[PDB]
């Protein structure tokens, strides 16, 4: 029964242990590494070819 | 609520696609190197000495972009794609953010209704077993 | 002669850093065995986007083995039989049903979408393999789509419906002139050491739970039959071996056979049931204890050939295949999960390490003792 | 212990490497006046500039003129009404924008001076365009000693800097590189831009100030950040008359530890000249070799760096450790002469490439040094 809506008076951090498994979750940081990582590999070559360009 | 359904739904195609992304990277990992070192020793200044060198060189790259090409236009194809989900689900997500800043309305108080019968029989459901 | 070994940390060899050439399809994860089926292949798919997400790409060489043919597959399988296979589908059954009661086709062998499909990729991946491994132009080939040993030259028995690999190594005997196969999986191997009692070209050992378990065969006496004789060893065990207690019963026995037999090409199977918390399993073994018979048998320089099969509880099978991938690149791996489309499937804890569990260990040493004692006397004789 | 002196070694450069290097200048930068008795004085980036005309760096080094910023683009950071006043007032009608200035504390320490909105823009200009040709990886080094004002808060222009153009600097870097390592070597602790980036990990605020009674009144070792950004705010709080010895003593162990664990993508260092001996208000005995060493240090490790000017007081000590700065970008060595410009009669009784240390009380005792260093190293190891 744990799946009951949270209610309007802000049980967001006395939760039903998986709100704030979600909103402490650092996934969203490594998921901007990883894309800002793979922007860096790109550019490496985007300027490789504009020089030969 | 349906921020935090967003934020689930976030990872999952994100991981997805970049899951995807990384295969991509696999299939043409092995000739970026090869790129670049023909680029580097191609801009050597002591390299102009037998033009058949520079022809030759020359064809190297030309075969090795030609091979490069569709791991390209196949990693534009997925970032497309990564483009157009994650603007549906940014969509949902400020929608969400939205309405539930807005009053700091009986459709979304009906939903708590049905989903308050389905609690409840889930809760009888171990009581008549 | 056995002898009590506690187990160690696993460190790679850097003596050598072969080429490794990881088959791969994208098609074989569509697959399905059923609704309540234990058998999926989408645990394929799960290591494979754990090895892509884990950035493994850049040394290994991925590859799409071709689908083989029935030419191909009539080098070792009847042309009945393989008829039987490609003609029947999951609608056209009734019409099909001598066959299927002829064949052992729809108790344990249940007919999906694209199981002729399935066969020939699995086979075309064991070929491509072998033919890598034969021009020179590898020396590892981790073809974990194949894995498929307890079909018959005409009969399809444990999920088990093309014998890939004796198809991959009939191909290794077309230029070498030994070849020898391992195996690791809790069940037996019947129709790949059937495949060569007769001959001395293969030999098959496998280390396979006995007495009431699905195979019932390869008892501490099938030594062989003609000129084949003595090279087919087989170790036969019991329920909850550990990691310690496998690589004392496992080490010595190949160390002796490759002093003896001198094979010049190896296979080994890498069934992932055999670890702790299986759905179809009974023994006790970790990935490190897994890996340590892969990692064992690559480090004494010689062209093997790794295949997957057997898995039946996704993450423990996920795990392990990605443990065996990383290892036979002589790189240890990170142990920590990187974020993917299952990431949700693995564990609590979301940890690559799975710790075995607590279970009474019932192989006796002396019985070890025995058993290896035989080996080695039948194993002398050549 | 660790902290350890060593003797100065000779200034040495690798010949094989080669460096691209985009030396920004805006002519109109050195003509604005902030009062008759303020420290501050814009006249030292035309001297330099003059200075490496005459030495014959031309022939080596690339140089272009970076376009002003816009307003929107000088608003990344400020608030919209801050820079709508720095933009309406004028020192002729402040009477009507008294409560506005009280407000954002200009007048009475940082007067209002015509021209205030071009020199701001100019040196955000300068920042920006250094920071974009970085990104695109023409030019390994983006010189732009206009700006480096990093004294600039959000809402308040303290301490004579009235934008904070580094942050905008690193803000066009950040766009494309997750992780830049900012130094300091101005005397001052550089609030503006330590406030801006203090939540933050994608940033690396390395500082070398020093802490008594300033108008800063922060940079102690205790601040180390808040949310993803702790433990990512390296101070390095010094006291009276530090020498070159054992300033790159300090210097070099901390940056080559940072190196070595942050790794940083991209450098954008500070190259304040109040920092020298011989300065208005700098406490320190810094010579210009040593002032120098510290960048040439920086520039050895062969990443993209975006160097900067910022702070100094005095002109002549600033212009020539510019000019040799820039000099030693090059891995070229500039000799003591300091050929004739129109700006000559300027550089002292001496005319010498060269700032020489006074005798100060050097406070800077070495357990002072080897505590704080003991308190990076742990604060630094958590990255
Ligand atoms: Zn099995
Ligand atoms: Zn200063």
């Amino acid at each position: 029964k744990e799946i009951l809506t949270p209610i309007l008076s802000l049980g967001d951090i006395i939760n039903h242990k998986t709100i704030s498994r979600t909103f402490s979750s650092p996934i969203l940081k490594n998921l901007a590494l990883q894309i800002i990582l793979m922007i860096e590999k790109e550019q490496m070559s985007v300027v490789r070819y504009s020089q030969f360009l | 609520n349906d921020i935090t359904d967003v934020l689930e739904e976030f990872p999952l195609a994100t991981s997805r696609y970049l899951t995807l992304l990384h295969e991509i990277d696999a299939k043409c990992v092995h000739s970026m190197p090869n790129l670049n070192e023909r680029i580097d020793k191609f801009l050597k200044k002591d390299f102009n000495k037998d033009h058949q060198t520079q022809v030759r060189l020359l064809n190297n790259i030309n075969k090795i972009y030609e091979e490069l090409m569709p791991s390209l236009e196949e990693k534009m194809h997925v970032s497309s794609i990564m483009l157009d989900n994650l603007d549906r689900l940014t969509s949902r997500l400020e929608l969400a953010y939205e309405v539930a800043i807005k009053n700091t309305p009986a459709m979304h108080l009906h939903h708590e209704l049905m989903e308050k019968i389905e609690s409840k029989s889930n809760s009888k459901s171990s009581q008549a077993l | 002669v056995y002898e009590a070994t506690p187990f160690d940390p696993i460190t790679v060899k850097p003596s050598d850093k072969r080429r490794v050439a990881y088959f791969y399809d994208a098609d074989v994860g569509n697959y399905a065995y059923g609704a309540g089926h234990p058998m999926k292949p989408h645990r394929i798919r799960m290591a494979h986007s754990l090895i892509m997400n884990y950035g493994l790409y850049k040394k290994m060489e991925i590859y799409r083995a071709k689908p083989a043919t029935k030419q191909e597959m009539c080098q070792f399988h009847t042309d009945e039989y393989i008829d039987f296979l490609s003609r029947v589908t999951p609608d056209n059954l009734e019409m099909f049903k001598r066959e299927s009661v002829k064949f052992n086709v729809g108790d344990d062998c249940p007919v999906f979408d694209g199981l002729y499909e399935y066969c020939s990729i699995s086979g075309g991946g064991s070929m491509e393999g072998a033919a890598r491994l034969n021009r020179g132009k590898c020396d590892v080939a981790v073809n974990y789509a194949g894995g498929l040993h307890h079909a018959k030259k005409s009969e399809a028995s444990g999920f088990c419906y093309l014998n890939d690999i004796v198809l991959g190594i009939i191909e290794l005997l077309r230029y070498h002139p030994r070849v020898l196969y391992i195996d690791i999986d809790v069940h037996h191997g019947d129709g790949v050491e059937e495949a060569f009692y007769t001959t001395d070209r293969v030999m098959t050992c496998s280390f396979h739970k006995y007495g009431e378990f699905f195979p019932g065969t390869g008892e501490l006496r099938d030594i062989g039959v003609g000129a084949g004789k003595n090279y087919a060893v087989n170790v036969p065990l019991r329920d909850g071996i550990d990691d310690a207690t496998y690589r004392s019963v496992f080490e010595p026995v190949i160390k002796k056979i490759m002093e003896w037999y001198q094979p010049s090409a190896v296979v080994l199977q890498c069934g992932g049931d055999s670890l702790s918390g299986d759905r179809l399993g009974c023994f006790n073994l970790s990935m490190e204890g897994h890996a340590n018979c892969v990692n064992y048998v690559k480090s004494f320089g010689i062209p093997m050939m790794v295949v997957g099969g057997g898995g039946y509880t996704m993450r423990n099978v996920a795990r392990t295949w990605c443990f065996e991938t990383g290892l036979l690149n002589n790189v240890v791996l990170d142990k920590d999960l990187p974020y993917n489309e299952y990431y949700e499937y693995y564990g609590p804890d979301y940890k690559l390490s799975v710790r075995p569990s607590n279970m009474f260990n019932v192989n006796t040493p002396e019985y070890l003792d025995k058993v290896m004692t035989n080996i080695f006397a039948n194993l002398e004789n050549t």
